[PDB]
C-alpha cells in the first residue's frame, strides 16, 4: 500500500490518527501515522517493531485489529481497525461509572480477550480504561499494546503500566507472569462500577502501600456479586487469582452481560 | 472534511459494514507487508 490509496477523511487523535477509507474496497479504517526521524531519535524503534510484531497477529472481536502497515520516504503508517464509538475512558468520564449491566458486558469480552492473548503466551500488562476503544455495538476492543510482551518461558522483570493498576508483585521487585493482567482486570472492573480505582491516595507511596496491604474498601452501593468478582480478582498472590475462563463463567457476569458477538464474514 | 466522513453518510457505512463485513484477512492480510527490520530503512 501507499498514502494515495487512502481518501483521508480528518484527524481522529493527536497523539496522528485519521478516520481513512480505502480507495478500492470503500472500506473504511484508522490510518496511524509515525514519523521515522521522530522514532530514531527517541530511541524507541524497538519497541515499536515488538508492538507491531505482536498486535498484527492477533485476531479476536475484542482486539483491535491492525490489517496492516507500510511506509514511505518520512512515514510509518498503521492500517487499524476504526471503532466508531471512540475512547472508552471518555465514555467512563462522561458517565461517571457504568451501571452493572455496562460493566459485566465489558468484563466478558475483557476476559475473552486477555484469554485468547495468554494461549499464545502475550501479557498486555497495562489494562486501564484508556487503552480500551468501543465498536459500533460498543463492543470492547483492547487498542494498545504498548507493554506487551510475548513471554514464552521466562517469568518477567520489568515494572510497567499504571500507577492505580500496579499488581503488587511489580511493586515488591518480583517476577511476574501473565498472572498480572488477571489483577488488572480487577482494577478495572473497580473502576468501571466506581468511577475510581480502589487504591487511589494522594502520594505514590500510600497507593503502593494500600496496593500491598490489598486495602480494598468497597462503597456501599455495590452489589454483593460485583464485590465477588473483583475480590476474587484482587488477590494478593498471584495462583489464587480467578482464572480468565472463571471470569468468563461467573454467575454475576452470566446474569448482566449483554455481550454480542459482531457479524464475521461471511 | 469530505462527505463521507462526517454526518449520515458515515453512520450508514459505518452500519453496513458492520453488517456486512468484508473477508479482511484476503483483502489484506495476504498483500505483502514491509518486513519489520525495512520499516526504518529505504522505501
Ligand atoms: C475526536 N475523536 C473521536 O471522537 C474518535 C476518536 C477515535 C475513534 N476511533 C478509533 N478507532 C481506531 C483508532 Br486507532 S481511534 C473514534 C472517534
Amino acid at each position: 500500500f501507499t498514502i494515495d490509496d487512502f481518501d483521508i477523511g480528518r484527524p481522529l487523535g493527536k497523539g496522528n490518527v485519521y478516520l481513512a477509507r480505502e480507495k478500492q474496497n470503500k472500506f473504511i479504517m484508522a490510518l496511524k501515522v509515525l514519523f521515522k526521524s521522530q522514532l530514531e531519535k527517541e530511541g524507541v524503534e524497538h519497541q515499536l517493531r515488538r508492538e507491531i510484531e505482536i498486535q498484527s497477529h492477533l485476531r479476536h472481536p475484542n482486539i483491535l485489529r491492525m490489517y496492516n502497515y507500510f511506509h514511505d520516504r518520512k512515514r510509518i503508517y498503521l492500517m487499524l481497525e476504526f471503532a466508531p464509538r471512540g475512547e472508552l475512558y471518555k465514555e467512563l468520564q462522561k458517565h461517571g461509572r457504568f451501571d452493572e449491566q455496562r460493566s459485566a458486558t465489558f468484563m466478558e469480552e475483557l476476559a475473552d480477550a486477555l484469554h485468547y492473548c495468554h494461549e499464545r503466551k502475550v501479557i498486555h500488562r497495562d489494562i486501564k480504561p484508556e487503552n480500551l476503544l468501543m465498536g459500533y455495538k460498543g463492543e470492547l476492543k483492547i487498542a494498545d499494546f504498548g507493554w506487551s510482551v510475548h513471554a514464552p518461558s521466562l517469568r518477567r522483570r520489568t515494572m510497567c503500566g499504571t500507577l492505580d493498576y500496579l499488581p503488587p508483585e511489580m511493586i515488591e521487585g518480583k517476577t511476574h507472569d501473565e498472572k498480572v493482567d488477571l489483577w488488572c482486570a480487577g482494577v478495572l472492573c473497580y473502576e468501571f462500577l466506581v468511577g475510581m480505582p480502589p487504591f487511589d491516595s494522594p502520594s505514590h507511596t500510600e497507593t503502593h502501600r494500600r496496593i500491598v496491604n490489598v486495602d480494598l474498601k468497597f462503597p456501599p452501593f455495590l452489589s454483593d456479586g460485583s464485590k465477588d468478582l473483583i475480590s476474587k480478582l484482587l488477590r494478593y498472590h498471584p495462583p489464587q487469582r480467578l482464572p480468565l475462563k472463571g471470569v468468563m463463567e461467573h454467575p454475576w457476569v452470566k446474569a448482566n452481560s449483554r455481550r454480542v458477538l459482531p457479524p464475521v464474514y461471511q | 472534511i469530505p462527505a463521507w466522513a462526517s454526518g449520515n453518510l458515515l453512520t450508514q457505512a459505518i452500519r453496513q459494514q458492520y453488517y456486512k463485513p468484508i473477508d479482511v484477512d484476503r483483502m489484506y492480510g495476504t498483500i505483502d507487508s514491509p518486513k519489520l527490520e525495512e520499516l526504518f530503512n529505504k522505501s
